[PDB]
């Protein structure tokens, strides 16, 4: 029943402190933009460093920033953008296991 | 077959294999040993409640409907918003 | 809704001469058993059945309130054919119903609770087995589940009522003729026309 | 998974949260008896539930005169030839025609399924 | 008498039983009332059937059922159950013998009759829900004999399979060459003929 | 029915300053007779009668004992 | 032996029953065709069927060759007793 959505949102209000603001910087493209939900410079640099480690292990920092910026543009929120970057890191890991460039 | 998939109702029970509710406050030391590596990878780069909701998806039904775990995750996000957390393995 | 969705299934019993349904744990407590361990001894015979235990757990979650025989009897008797204005009469009515109209074939004496509890536990156990898909549901058309009323049973059922009416009439006549205190007669008190 | 009972009132032990030591405690609603559990899992729900009936098959079915018998399937343990067999005999099974076997030798009761 | 024999034959009663010794014991019901438990169901059933066949303690009318899978023994002394007689097959041979046949065919001036056949343990009354634990054979000299083994554990045998028809359908000749609606119509029209 | 059930029905019936108490003991049944004399079934058919037998009972009367037979 | 594979859109029981009923229907129809084509030019069943007076080739087939399968509520005869049709069969017998 639609009563579930009222129950659910009540229980999540009862889960207050204010939400933390964005702070600008970084090697990442457009890193001064606050437009990506829940994003930060530290999360973007962590994803860029993960992409750089995978590309360097397969082998350059330009490709890592391109993979991070593409994924941050396509994902709905920064928490999903980071999970999809780790998924692309796992696919590069299957490429290196297959010996592919 | 693609249109057949598009036109047939399917909830999570049609594809889930098993589910359980655990008590695991430690992000690193996880009661379940299987998730260890990727849950640590998720937590290493950032409150929360100590309880868990661990579900297991049946592979046959997961691959029959041509579904994807990213699709399931984004559907969960759309359905519940960001008041949940979701971390998922891959195939 | 959220609470119904989490509970799932609950087990209730429809006792005769009672206004509406009663949860099963309430009846078991009214029989005089308090501990969940004892009630589960009466219901689940082999405790190494986690699926049965989980199935019966929501029924025990209705025992969060009721914990004693007196209050359980009160809850049962609150819903009589004519609800009472007092409480002792309601509790006596509840005990009377649980002693006279619930499972008469097991027994009607004072010490029949120890066996009525076992039979009610067997009913609940068979319900659980049906719900778990471990026994086939019965069919009414199976002829082992039927009886045939021949002349014996038919005429005996017919004769019980007529003998009861004859007793009622002789009782009425005796009381009317005795309030005067004069005397009393037997042949004049019996109406053979009733039975015939 | 299972139900555990308090030793004082003999009632069901509900799980309760200890918000100091980050530990799980089982406590009842009648008295103040506490406990620490080893399962560490409150609830488990499997929806496949394709239970193998070899746990639920009794060895006493070998005395049924109405069951078919075969001698081409010797018992694994005692090597007895004759062995009763039957089907799943389970409701709420979406689809099944697999056979099940029970050895007919007394006190063997070996119940397998090839 | 059934309750007394059950007590005599080591049947633990409900009020004298710990709730732990019930998982591995087969419950006993008499007229739908749970009276106790037992731990040797097979020997109990053998003894009960022997007593019913001897016609000593348990009347021939009483039925006994063992649900082997669900571990329950049900004994009915009720009125209204419908039952029919069946022959008894012990190993693979009928207990009915040529001596019985001759004593029956000398029925006059011999006071040997159906009751004396029943008292010998040759035939038996089987009600409907006792028929679910029995293996029947339609014809003795055709189904007891050695074949490609279908069943070698027959427990009873039919007297004659044509005794499944009622009064009005026992007058139709060659009913097995007919059509079922035609047999039904004749069963209807047999009550309207004039004689 | 005639042998057992009527007797059981009579017995299981509860019995009904000075006090009076009654208790029905046992029953009887003669062969069918006609009151204006055994009545044959053919005569019952011809004369539009009813083929029936009388049922008696022993009833005991007490005051706070006296026996009444064949009531 | 579990070697039977389900047909898409059908359960294992459904596909087994479909195969069995199809085999039996083929048998009944083949015997019927044999009985029809083995008739004679003087046969009175043929006289009353060809001219369209009364009867049918299925009736001729049931008279000569095979009565055929009996169905209850569109399915084969159900298990009235505990897992068997009659007390004369073993339990779990799916033969014709
Ligand atoms: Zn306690
Ligand atoms: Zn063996």
């Amino acid at each position: 029943k639609r009563e579930w959505n009222l129950f659910y949102q009540k229980q999540m209000q009862l889960r207050d402190p204010k939400i933390e603001e964005f702070v600008p910087p970084c090697p990442l493209k457009e890193a001064s933009s606050r437009r990506i939900p829940r994003l930060t410079v530290k999360a973007r640099e962590h994803c860029l460093r993960l992409l750089e480690e995978a590309l360097s292990s397969n082998r350059l920092r330009a490709k890592a920033v391109e993979l991070e910026h593409e994924t941050f543009r396509n994902a709905k929120v920064a928490n999903l953008y980071k999970a999809s970057v780790l998924k692309k890191v796992a696919d590069i890991h299957r490429a290196s296991k297959d010996g592919q460039p | 077959k693609d249109i057949l998939c598009r036109l047939e109702h399917t909830t999570l029970r049609k594809v889930t294999a098993n589910t359980a509710i655990y008590y695991d406050p430690n992000p690193q030391s996880t009661v379940v040993a299987e998730d260890q590596e990727w849950v640590n990878v998720y937590y290493e780069m950032p409150r929360i409640s100590p309880w868990l909701l661990r579900v297991e998806l049946d592979r046959k039904h997961m691959t029959d409907r041509k579904l994807t775990m990213e699709q399931i995750a984004e559907k969960i996000n759309a359905g519940f918003g960001d008041d949940l957390n979701c971390i998922f393995n891959d195939d | 809704g959220a609470k119904k969705s989490a509970i799932g299934q609950r087990i209730v019993a429809t006792l005769p001469y009672i206004k509406q349904e009663v949860p099963i744990i309430i009846v078991f407590r009214a029989l005089g058993f308090v501990s969940d361990r004892d009630i589960l001894e009466h219901i689940i015979y082999d405790f190494e059945d986690p699926e049965m235990m989980e199935m019966v757990k929501p029924s025990l979650d209705e025992a969060f309130v009721i914990q004693e025989q007196n209050v359980a009897l009160n809850f049962i008797g609150s819903r009589g054919a004519k609800p009472g204005v007092t409480k002792e009469k309601r509790i006596k009515y509840a005990k009377e119903v649980l002693q006279k109209e619930m499972l008469p074939h097991v027994g009607v004496s004072d010490f029949c609770e120890t066996k009525k509890a076992y039979f009610l536990g067997y009913m609940v156990h068979r319900l659980l087995l049906a719900a778990l898909g471990r026994r086939e549901l019965d069919d009414r058309d199976h002829y082992g589940n039927k009886r045939l009323d021949l002349a014996g049973p038919l005429l005996a059922f017919l004769f019980r009522g007529m003998f009861k009416n004859l007793l009622k009439e002789v009782r009425i006549y005796a009381q009317k003729f005795i309030d005067r205190g004069k005397d009393f007669n037997l042949e004049l008190a019996i109406k053979t026309r009733i039975i015939s | 998974v299972g139900i555990r009972f308090c030793q004082e009132c003999n009632n069901m032990l509900y799980p309760k949260e200890d918000k100091e030591n980050r530990i799980l405690l089982y406590a009842c609603r009648n008295c103040d008896y506490q406990q620490e559990a080893d399962n560490s899992c409150i609830y488990v729900n499997k929806i496949t539930h394709e239970v193998d009936e070899l746990t639920q098959i009794i060895a006493d079915v070998s005395q049924d005169p109405t069951l078919p018998r075969t001698e081409d399937h010797p018992c694994q343990k005692c090597g007895h030839k004759e062995a009763v067999f039957f089907q799943s005999h389970s409701a709420r099974a979406e689809d099944a025609m697999r056979l099940y076997y029970v050895c007919t030798a007394p006190h063997c009761g070996h119940r397998w399924t090839e | 008498p059934i309750l007394e024999f059950l007590e005599e034959w080591s049947m633990e009663n409900l009020e004298e039983i710990s709730p732990a010794a019930i998982a591995d014991a087969t419950k006993i019901f008499v007229n739908g009332c749970w009276v106790g438990i037992h731990k040797d169901p097979e020997q109990l059933m053998n003894t009960l059937r022997k007593l019913r066949r001897q016609m000593d303690i348990i009347v021939s009318e009483v039925s006994m059922i063992r649900d082997i899978r669900e571990r329950e023994i049900r004994i009915y002394t009720d009125a209204g159950r419908i039952c029919r007689p069946l022959l008894i097959v012990e190993k693979q041979k009928l207990l009915l013998k040529k001596r019985h046949i001759d004593q029956l065919k000398e029925r006059e001036y011999n006071n040997y009759s159906w009751q004396d056949l029943v008292a010998s343990g040759v035939v038996e009354y089987i009600d409907t829900l006792e028929e679910e634990t029995v293996m029947l054979a339609m014809t003795p000299d055709d189904l007891q004999e050695k074949e490609v083994a279908y069943c070698s554990t027959y427990t009873h045998c039919e007297i004659h399979p044509s005794m499944i028809l009622g009064v009005c359908a026992s007058i139709i000749p060659f009913p097995d060459h007919n059509q079922s609606p035609r047999n039904t119509y004749q069963s209807a029209m047999g009550k309207q003929a004039m004689g | 029915f005639i042998q057992m059930s009527v007797q059981r029905i009579v017995e299981d019936a509860p019995p009904i300053p000075p006090r009076y108490l009654l208790k029905f003991e046992q029953i009887y049944l003669s062969k069918p007779t006609h009151w204006e004399s055994p009545m044959m079934p053919n005569e019952a058919r011809l004369r539009n009668l009813t083929y029936s037998a009388p049922l008696y009972v022993d009833i005991t009367k007490t005051v706070i004992q006296t026996q009444h037979q064949k009531t | 032996n579990n070697e039977l594979e389900p047909t898409p859109g059908n359960t294992l029981r459904q596909t087994f029953e479909n195969q069995v009923n199809r085999i039996l229907n083929d048998a009944r129809d083949k015997t019927g065709s044999s009985a029809q084509k083995s008739l004679s030019e003087y046969n009175n069943f043929k006289s009353m069927v060809v001219s369209g007076a009364k009867g049918s080739k299925i009736n001729i087939s049931q008279v000569i060759a095979v009565v055929g399968q009996q169905n209850v509520e569109g399915k084969r005869i159900p298990f009235g007793f505990k897992h068997r049709t009659l007390p004369h069969f073993i339990k779990d017998d799916y033969g014709p």
